[PDB]
């Protein structure tokens, strides 16, 4: 199977392997992205065995370049290799144009790479869905969600992973435009906590600004009323 | 079990995939081609799926004195058409003379054959009708299984049996008849296959006559004379 | 029809070869790793083939990758040795590139990326081995990383792999502490290896034990475990 | 295997890919003497509407409406954009719509490997434009067959839009007549600005022009 | 289920794809070659296409030649046979390019039989569906005729028939020894065998090498064939 | 068409390795014994020449080989082992160590377990050798795992022969005692149908010497 | 070839009433040394086409083998006499070969003439081509004499001289050549040109070979010594 | 250097000297090489080029001779007889000479050797061919000469030649030719090696002689 | 049992099927060594108008080395060409003639690469090879489709396997000048084939090839010699 078609059309018209990659995404952990005026908030579930597993080693929120960040859901090794490819292309664009890569360009590149992997021979589809967040050429911030199918789309707020529909509904019935940083962080917390149990250790949340992607300390996450 | 792949011979000794590729020609529209000592005329039925759709092109030029008709999968026809056109122009660039139709048809048949051996590739699902005047008029048939044949008259496609019977009836007239009579004979054969100013494609080639699609008006009075 | 299609998803969004490799690793011999205040401890179990073996110099579980990184194996040995060779090649390649000893996490990432590449590209079976890679670096400190055939790894303070790893993990959860001496770490490793095999007195003839301390790697000779067994 | 024939002479993968192009939102293209127009439909409030765009410009003088697997559609349109700009570099003029459509069709069947992709695209394209031969509108499918159309529709509600296009279309129609015809067909099959996105390429300019909300509201008001 | 690949021996120790190729060749158009007193004669009966009356008269010519003094004919698929004939021409051209001398017949036979045999080994290639007669005549060596079977074999004959009704042609031609018969007197008997085993004029191809062609490939003229008919 | 024929079973087994193990288990017996001052490897129609059918072979001046399994697989692996030893000697300018050769051959044997379109080697090898780190006996399986032994048996009825040799073997033995124990084990499992090779350069004992022993 | 060693001297070719007449002396010089003096310098491509060369002998032999292989390749793919290749086709092939070799800066150190009859109407010679074993008046437009240069420059004329003849015979031809010339007139004119070349060229000889491409094929006349 | 080949009635005699190189590096060198029992070849130019094309042509001639065999049954001097009495399978001289010409021509950018092939076969009887520097073949039906010392004997050989020389006078002519070339040329010297090739037998003569007048 | 891979029993059945294919041809060939010579005698028949002189199983890999292949004819000729190519490569690289043993080693390595690889069919071909080594003694090396070579004092390919070994043992034990040695070896080979086939053999339907120290070159004795030996035996 060096050059063979793993992804092919079914009798109905679907690509079965893309659907199976979507199932693999559905097994993955829950991640949430919310936008604001000039900053974003990404919050992702954590699952660590107490007292034995290193909390810091698992890292689902990743910095891609100066001004882009990623939060995936699905297979972890697939996510690591895709993130390394994305970082390589970010630096390649910044070498080939002498500007940082905007969020829309790199989201399109990740979607194109996933489409290529669903279409070339002797290659398996990526079993991961991503929520990239970043800034545009005109300094405007936005969030792009990308499926295993290679289709991308921009969102004001979005959720991926296990029980994504419930969090999407909660974000729909609670999102407002241009909310403060504390309000955005609290909304992200109470949205992602609708499916994962109420505890401080089962989540890691970060805030993306033009300067850097800061991580919220566990003390600040605690005392959420 | 014996038709899962193209390299397996049946117990009878048959290639089922190549025969399915041969079956693919019968779905195409009818085309006819006849000749005299001087001229060759090719007729075809353009496909019109709906009244808002324009008719589909059925006849293509290859050279100043070579043209074609196709029946089968259109992408395969486009591939073979581009191959023939590049071959003719490459011969005209390398050499200052026209390519032999015999060599060109042999090359096209070899290209057909080369896909039916390796398991990765599939046989061409299209049959070709090559009309030309190299120094005398000539018609050639090319099939999926790498074979080709000369023809005094030829027809194939959907419901081509009636036009074939008309050709069997009127073959002995085509040699001595005039170009007008030959055009009417070909149009009557295509009529027997089942004609307006849009759904019928027509082309002529012969002595001191390059490839030329007949105009709309000329086709109109030719169809009137056919009635 | 001879292709088994190893590198394809299942209807449940699974790679069947990967799970077969994991439950093959579950049937392998037991391996244990933990971190103490002075050094990283690794230990293993030896599948008795015969007494006619040259056990004197036989470490079929723990291997050296570099003077700052070593690993403990659980799975198929022939599949583990080629990955150990690749790990050594990448360590010396990093030292050749940057004039500096590699961090442990980067090497873990590289080998797990090779595992992922085998689970995604081509038509080849995966590597059915799990590693507990211990090491020291100045950037982070003492590190222990567990890996899988899927190319998914995670950092640990103390963990186990192989047969009956649930019992070993339970003993580690019960007994392990953040501040532990080297002797305490060795005694806990002996206790976990004993409880894994349902024996109170461990057999020194079938225990491999080694550690790394800030860098120097000690592979305990077959006599050295006997002092720890009595204590 | 992907390269295998049915006993009826039809390729299995092409037949299966034809089922994929049925799905998706509906779009319509109408060509008149003065120009060509393509209207299209977009399927919660969190998604940014302008980010998803069912109408794309292959060139300054070419537009399209696409249906089926959207990622494959984006791949095809990127290839067409690169090839059209290559033509404009090599020859210093605009490309015919038929030539661009044939380039897209040639890429569509690349998986067959007759002379690299590995399956059909499962995308139906309705490409409109204006060239030296005037306006025109071509239709391409996964089977690799091109069809010049006076007016056509793609997507889920293909049959109803086609029936209205047969019933209501006339050759000698003003541009506003074509505009109201497009919005009437779309109104029947599935109307504020959020529903519909329109683009036009005219003989006067031969330029792509995505309609704004003001224009969409204007032709909505002109409708009955 | 051992016959779905050329690269697998059945429990009986045989390749069934080769036998199926034999079946395909056996029920195809007829070809024969014969070695006469001072020449070789080759005949081909294309009677399977008798139903097709639209064919141009005497244009489907299965007889081909190499270097103007080797005849090569076939029974099988036309395209695969053209592939084999093109390889034979290429090998003869390469031999002349290297050594400035026409290739001997038996070396060409061995080379082309190896070329046919190479496709019966791998599991990703279709074996050749064609059995090839390749023959020549000389003033001193007389006629040498080789039949290459689809299995890669190659055997020398003094007369050979393949295709449909090959048993009838073989038993009919195995009645008179032609080594003491002139090639002009053999066309009558070959036509009689074709009758035994209207359309005789147009569905037959003929070729010859004797003195009257200066020991070179040629098609028998119509004015020579017609009195013999 | 590069797809692995050896595939993980649902029960986590590469069954082709098990089948190659069954094949070498069906083959003729082989054994090796390591003494304090030597190391020996030994093995078990009236027209075949005994000269041309030697299973015991030499890789290098102080490295010998024997096998149990298929002859042709052994011949290609012997050629590869000789080439690897020669390339080590050409690079580092000294005779190859036993452990490095065993590791290289084990990696090559493991490669065919995973490479697409091939099957594993249907044999088990025994390297014997001497270097500055003493005497060495190494068993290589079809799986590609290399085992360091004091004494071992490989082919048919290897469990019973291992039990016999285990009760008979001692660390402090001589070449005479080791050869006697090897001949005893071979005749138990079973002069004309015995081959012995001892390693001072590696040597092959002729039929006269084996008859004397 | 990096440069010439065994070099062949000039060739002369003209059209006349019945066909083409091409003449070359049989000398090949190894520097300034008549090492060979019985060298066949005019080659028969086919029954209505011949070739001649002036330059390095090895390159000319290579080109002759190439055109021979092309001739048997053509003859294999032949059904009627009109399928045969005229001198125009071989001239175009030689021109393309020289151009491609010129692009790589690796030429065949030669100047070539391709000559013959460019039509099939005058005979049925190629109805049965044999390789191993009154004339008709042919119009000048049906005849062909070509020139090809080391740089690939090529052209056609009623009379072509290649090599050292380009300054000596050509002048005489440009005074004496006329359309519809008999065999005797062509022979004496060519003999005069070769006599002048022999008297005023070091590398030439007086041992001539004439080849006639006429309606009855290619005819190699027996070689002869130029009198005086 | 001086290499000569002269045809005489039912035979061909090749001849050469022995000197190699101002400082004489070697003085007993076999310039006439045996390509096949019926076919010999004299070398001139650089020795490395000559040796390599000559051994390549020996390899090609072995391949040709193996392929020329048909199936089934049919029908101080040194002397040898041909194993092939009727020349059923020995390659022709022209074939070997032409493949040598192609070899030298394809690599004429640096190859600087000149060869004289001499032999016998049933088709063309005795045969001489001369392959020049750039790789041009000429068949010399009377005689061929090459080497730096051949220039001093062109007129001598041209004057002394006859059509149907007897073996004795042809031997005297070729011996005196090589002797005169050695006398006049500093680059040629040593003992004379002559090879006489006929329909059935080959003879190889060695002569030691000088020039007195 | 389609691919050349292991069965649950552990055997590879494709080699057994190829050996069955070789045996199915019903061609018998006997090779016998001597004091200073080696003989191969083969049956000379297909695996009225057919040219029976052309049918042969023996071949000339080199002047010194010769062989006799039995099995599929295309595979036999392909193995012959592989053997000739191997000997030519050895002579080119090393500048001296390969012997029968090394050639058999290399040919069986070439067979083994087909044996291990699934995508390669096995050659249904067994073969004997004979020649004289540098110590002026004969060689007789036999290989089969399994890729296993062995030297023999005498051997048989054909249907009568592990039955002709008995008569070969009896004849070699009974026998146990160069001209007398060659004559006795040829007589033993002819008598062995006659006893194995169990019917009287005509000289025009068997082929005997000899290599010896007196004549190093592989050659086939004419039909008159075989007729003389058959008359002598009776």
């Amino acid at each position: 199977s060096y050059d063979r078609a793993i992804t092919v059309f079914s009798p109905d018209g679907h690509l079965l392997q893309v659907e199976h990659a979507l199932e693999a995404v559905k097994k993955g952990g829950c991640a949430v992205a919310i936008k604001s005026s000039n900053f974003a908030v990404l919050a992702v579930e954590k699952k660590n065995i107490p007292k034995l597993q290193n909390p810091k080693t698992t890292e689902k929120l990743i910095k891609l370049d100066e001004h882009n960040c990623l939060a995936f859901a699905g297979l972890n090794a697939d996510a690591r290799v895709l993130v390394n490819k994305t970082r390589l292309e970010c630096q390649r664009y910044y070498l080939n144009m002498d500007e940082p890569a905007p969020v829309d360009y790199i989201a399109k590149y990740v979607a194109k790479v996933q489409q290529k992997f669903t279409h070339r021979g002797g290659v398996r589809p990526f079993g991961i869905a991503t929520l990239i967040a970043g800034f545009k050429n005109n300094k405007e911030i936005c969030i792009y969600q990308t499926e295993p199918s290679g289709i991308y789309a921009a969102w004001k707020a979005q959720a991926i992973g296990k029980n994504a529909k419930i969090v999407q509904e909660f974000l729909e019935k609670n999102y407002q435009e241009n909310m403060e940083q504390k309000d955005c962080i609290f909304l992200a917390l109470k949205a992602i906590f609708e499916v994962v149990e109420l505890s401080s250790k089962n989540v890691e949340v970060a805030l993306l600004t033009e300067k850097d992607l800061t991580f919220i300390e566990e003390q600040e996450i605690n005392s959420m009323v | 079990l014996y038709d899962t792949d193209n390299i397996i011979y049946s117990p009878e000794g048959r290639l089922y995939q190549v025969e399915y590729a041969s079956e693919a020609i019968k779905q195409g529209t009818c085309a006819v081609a006849i000749k005299s000592k001087d001229y060759v005329v090719v007729s075809g039925l353009k496909k019109c799926i709906s009244k808002l759709s324009f008719p589909q092109e059925k006849i293509f030029k290859i050279d100043d004195y070579i043209g074609i008709s196709m029946s089968g999968i259109t992408s395969d026809a486009k591939v073979l058409t581009k191959f023939m056109q590049n071959e003719c122009l490459s011969h005209k660039f390398l050499y200052n003379e026209n390519i032999n139709i015999e060599s060109l048809v042999r090359s096209v048949a070899d290209k057909y054959q080369k896909n039916t051996q390796k398991s990765s590739k599939r046989a061409f699902g299209v049959g070709l009708m090559i009309a030309a005047y190299h120094n005398e008029p000539c018609i050639f048939e090319t099939r999926p299984n790498g074979s080709y044949f000369e023809y005094d008259a030829l027809s194939f496609g959907a419901r081509s049996h009636a036009s074939k019977t008309y050709l069997e009836k009127n073959l002995h007239l085509f040699e001595e008849c005039s170009l007008e009579e030959l055009i009417l004979h070909c149009l009557k054969a295509l009529k027997c296959s089942l004609l307006t100013i849009s759904n019928t494609a027509l082309a002529v080639v012969g002595k001191n006559h390059p490839w030329q699609e007949i105009s709309s008006l000329q086709l109109e009075e030719y169809l009137s004379k056919v009635k | 029809r001879y292709d088994s299609r190893t590198t394809t998803f299942s209807p449940e969004g699974r790679l069947y070869q990967v799970e077969y490799a994991l439950e093959a690793i579950n049937n392998a011999s037991i391996t244990i790793g933990l971190i103490t205040k002075d050094g990283v401890i690794l230990g293993a179990d030896k599948v008795f083939i015969s007494k006619l073996i040259d056990k004197a110099n036989n470490y079929e579980k723990i291997y050296k990758i570099d003077k700052h990184i070593f690993c403990g194996v659980a799975g198929l040995n022939a599949d583990a040795n080629i990955l150990i060779n690749q790990s050594r090649l990448y360590a010396q390649r990093y030292l050749y590139n940057y004039n500096e000893v590699q961090p442990v996490s980067q090497l873990v990432v590289q080998i797990c990326d090779i595992k992922q590449s085998y689970t995604q590209y081509g038509g080849l079976r995966p590597y059915g081995v799990s590693f507990l890679i211990g090491g020291y670096d100045t950037k982070d400190g003492y590190q222990l990383y567990h890996t899988d055939p899927s190319g998914n790894y995670s950092g640990w303070f103390a963990t186990a792999i192989g047969t009956n790893n649930l019992t070993a993990s339970s003993v580690l959860k019960q007994e392990w502490k953040n501040d532990m001496t080297l002797e305490e770490g060795l005694l806990l490793a002996l206790k976990t290896l004993a409880k894994s095999t349902d024996t109170e007195i461990p057999k020194s003839e079938k225990i491999e034990l080694a550690y790394l301390t800030n860098v120097y790697q000690k592979y305990l000779t077959e006599k050295e475990i006997e002092e720890l067994i009595k204590l | 295997g992907v390269n295998t024939f049915s006993p009826e002479g039809r390729l299995f993968q092409v037949e299966y890919a034809l089922g994929a192009i049925k799905l998706g939102s509906t779009a319509v293209g109408i060509c008149v003497n003065d120009g060509v127009i393509l209207a299209s439909e977009r399927r919660s409030t969190l998604i940014e509407k302008d980010s998803v765009e069912k109408l794309l410009s292959i060139d300054d003088h070419i537009g399209c409406a696409m249906s089926g697997l959207m990622a494959d559609a984006r791949t095809l349109i990127d290839y067409a954009r690169v090839e059209c700009n290559h033509y404009k570099f090599i020859y210093n003029e605009n490309i015919n719509i038929k030539s661009c459509v044939e380039l897209i069709s040639e890429l569509a069947l690349d998986f067959s490997n007759l002379s690299i992709m590995s399956r059909p695209f499962g995308v139906a394209l309705l490409i409109g434009g204006v060239d030296k031969n005037g306006p025109c509108l071509w239709y391409t499918e996964p089977s690799g067959t091109n069809t010049r159309f006076s007016a056509a529709s793609i997507g889920s509600a293909q049959e109803g839009a086609e029936l209205l296009l047969q019933e209501n279309y006339k050759k000698d129609m003003t541009f506003e007549q074509a505009e109201i015809l497009a919005l009437t067909v779309l109104r029947q099959v599935m109307l504020s600005t959020s529903n519909v996105e329109i683009c036009a390429i005219k003989k006067s300019d031969q330029t792509f022009y995505k309609y704004n909300t003001d224009d969409i509201s204007r032709i909505i008001d002109v409708l009955p | 289920g051992y016959d779905l690949s050329v690269s697998t021996f059945s429990p009986d120790g045989r390749l069934y794809q080769v036998e199926y190729i034999y079946k395909s060749i056996n029920n195809n158009n007829t070809a024969l070659c014969l070695e006469c007193k001072d020449g070789i004669i080759c005949c081909c009966i294309n009677s399977n296409m008798d139903k097709n009356k639209m064919i141009k008269k005497n244009s489907y010519n299965r007889i081909y030649h190499v270097n103007n003094n080797i005849i090569i004919t076939y029974s099988g698929f036309d395209g695969d046979a053209r592939n084999i004939i093109d390889r034979a021409r290429s090998e003869a051209n390469t031999y002349y390019y290297n050594f400035h001398t026409n290739i001997p017949l038996h070396i060409l036979v061995n080379r082309i039989s190896l070329y046919i045999h190479a496709y019966t080994l791998y599991w990703h290639m279709r074996p050749f569906a064609a059995s090839i007669i390749i023959s020549s005549f000389n003033e001193k060596d007389k006629g040498d005729i080789y039949c290459i079977e689809p299995n890669g074999a190659c055997y020398k004959y003094s007369g050979i028939v393949i295709g449909k009704n090959k048993e009838m042609f073989k038993t009919e031609i195995e009645k008179k020894d032609y080594k003491d018969i002139n090639v002009r007197d053999a066309i009558e008997d070959i036509y009689k065998f074709i009758l035994t085993s209207n359309n005789l004029q147009n569905l037959v191809n003929f070729s010859w090498i004797c003195k009257e062609s200066s020991y070179e490939f040629q098609n028998i003229h119509e004015e020579i064939l017609t009195p013999a008919l | 068409y590069s797809f692995s024929l050896t595939t993980f079973s649902p029960t986590g087994k590469l069954v082709q390795i098990e089948y190659a193990l069954n094949r070498v288990s069906s083959s003729s017996p082989a054994l090796g014994i390591r003494a304090k001052n030597g190391v020996i490897i030994a093995t078990e129609n009236e027209l075949i020449e005994e000269n041309s059918i030697f299973k015991i072979q030499q890789i290098s001046e102080h490295i010998g080989i024997v096998y149990a399994g298929m002859p042709g697989d052994f011949r290609v692996l012997l050629k590869r082992a000789r080439k690897e030893a020669i390339r080590y000697s050409l690079q580092y300018g000294s005779e190859i160590l036993v452990k490095e050769l065993v590791k290289i051959i084990a990696s090559i044997v493991q490669e065919f377990t995973q490479t697409g379109g091939v099957r594993p080697f249907g044999l088990s090898l025994l390297i014997c050798g001497v270097d500055v780190y003493g005497y060495h006996l190494y068993q290589i399986d079809p799986s590609g795992c290399y085992f360091n032994w004091m004494a071992t048996c490989v082919g048919k009825d290897y469990q019973n022969n291992m039990s016999f040799l285990e009760k008979r073997y001692n660390k402090d033995i001589e070449i005479e005692d080791a050869i006697h124990t090897a001949i005893l084990t071979l005749k138990e499992s079973y002069e004309k149908n015995i081959e012995i090779g001892v390693a001072k350069p590696f040597k092959i004992l002729t039929q006269n010497e084996i008859k004397d022993y | 070839t990096l440069g010439p060693v065994v070099t062949g001297t000039s060739v002369i070719a003209i059209k006349y009433k019945h066909g083409i007449m091409i003449a070359a002396d049989r000398k090949a010089s190894y520097g300034s040394y008549a090492k060979f003096q019985n060298v066949e310098r005019i080659f028969k491509i086919n029954n209505k086409t011949v070739m001649g060369f002036s330059g390095e002998l090895a390159d000319a032999q290579y080109l002759h083998e190439l055109l021979t292989r092309k001739n048997i390749n053509n003859l294999s793919e032949k059904k009627r006499k009109e399928d045969m290749y005229t001198p125009q086709h071989y001239h175009s092939y030689v021109s393309r070969v020289f151009y491609v070799r010129k692009n790589r800066i690796d030429p065949l150190f030669n100047n070539i003439i391709i000559a013959g009859i460019n039509s099939q109407k005058y005979d049925n010679n190629d109805d049965n081509v044999l390789l191993y074993t009154e004339y008709k008046e042919i119009h000048k437009d049906d005849l062909y004499i070509g020139f090809v240069d080391m740089h690939g420059t090529n052209f056609c004329d009623d009379y072509i001289t290649t090599g050292y003849a380009r300054y000596f015979a050509l002048t005489l031809l440009r005074d004496h050549y006329k359309d519809n010339m008999t065999e005797e007139e062509a022979r004496i004119l060519i003999n005069e040109c070769l006599r002048i070349l022999y008297f005023r060229d070091a590398t030439s000889s007086n041992f001539i070979q004439i080849v006639k491409v006429t309606s009855k094929g290619v005819e190699y006349e027996e070689p002869y010594i130029l009198p005086c | 250097t001086t290499i000569i080949g002269i045809i005489y009635d039912n035979g061909v005699m090749l001849a050469c000297d022995s000197r190699t190189s101002t400082f004489i590096s070697n003085k007993c060198s076999r310039k006439i090489n045996r390509i096949n029992e019926n076919l010999y070849v004299c070398r001139s130019g650089a020795s490395a080029h000559s040796q390599k094309i000559i051994e390549i042509i020996k390899h090609y001639c072995v391949s040709m001779k193996n392929e020329n065999r048909k199936k089934g049954r049919f029908h101080t001097k040194n002397k040898y007889f041909y194993e092939d009495k009727f020349n059923d399978y020995n390659p022709l001289v022209e074939n070997v000479a032409h493949i040598t010409k192609k070899i030298i021509y394809t690599n004429n950018n640096f190859l600087s050797c000149a060869l004289i092939f001499g032999g016998y076969d049933k088709i063309k009887k005795q045969q001489l061919y001369a392959v020049n520097l750039n790789g041009s073949i000429i068949e010399k039906h009377d005689f061929a000469v090459s080497g730096s010392g051949s220039i001093y004997i062109q007129s001598y050989l041209q004057d002394k030649y006859k059509k149907f020389m007897t073996k004795k006078e042809c031997f005297n002519l070729i011996l005196n030719c090589v002797k005169y070339a050695m006398h006049n040329d500093n680059s040629s010297g040593g003992l004379i090696r002559i090879v006489n090739i006929t329909k059935s037998f080959v003879e190889e003569f060695t002569v030691v002689n000088t020039q007195m007048n | 049992r389609h691919l050349t891979i292991f069965s649950p029993d552990g055997n590879l059945y494709q080699i057994e099927y190829a050996i069955k294919a070789v045996k199915n041809t019903n061609i018998t060939s006997v090779g016998v060594k001597g004091e200073n010579c080696a003989v191969i005698i083969s049956q000379k028949k297909m695996a009225k108008l057919l040219d029976y002189n052309n049918i042969t199983n023996i071949y000339n890999i080199t002047d010194e080395i010769g062989c006799s292949m039995v099995g599929m004819p295309g595979d036999c000729l392909s193995m012959v060409y592989k053997a000739r190519s191997e000997a030519s490569e050895f002579l080119y690289s090393n500048g001296y003639n390969v012997n029968a043993e090394t050639l058999c080693r290399n040919i069986c390595d070439k067979i083994q690469v087909y044996t291990q690889h699934a995508y390669m069919r096995l050659h249904a071909c067994s073969g004997m090879i004979i020649g004289i080594d540098e110590n002026n003694k004969p060689e007789l090396f036999k290989f089969d489709p399994s890729g296993f070579c062995a030297g023999y004092r005498a051997c048989v390919i054909g249907n009568k396997e592990q039955e002709s070994i008995s008569v070969l043992e009896r004849l070699l034990e009974k026998r146990k000048t160069i001209d007398e040695d060659i004559r006795n070896t040829t007589i033993l080979a002819i008598e062995a084939l006659q006893t194995i086939l169990a019917f009287d053999l005509k000289a025009s339907e068997i082929e005997v090839a000899i290599v010896s120290t007196k004549n190093r070159n592989f050659t086939q004795i004419s039909e008159k010699e075989i007729d003389n030996y058959l008359t002598y035996i009776a």
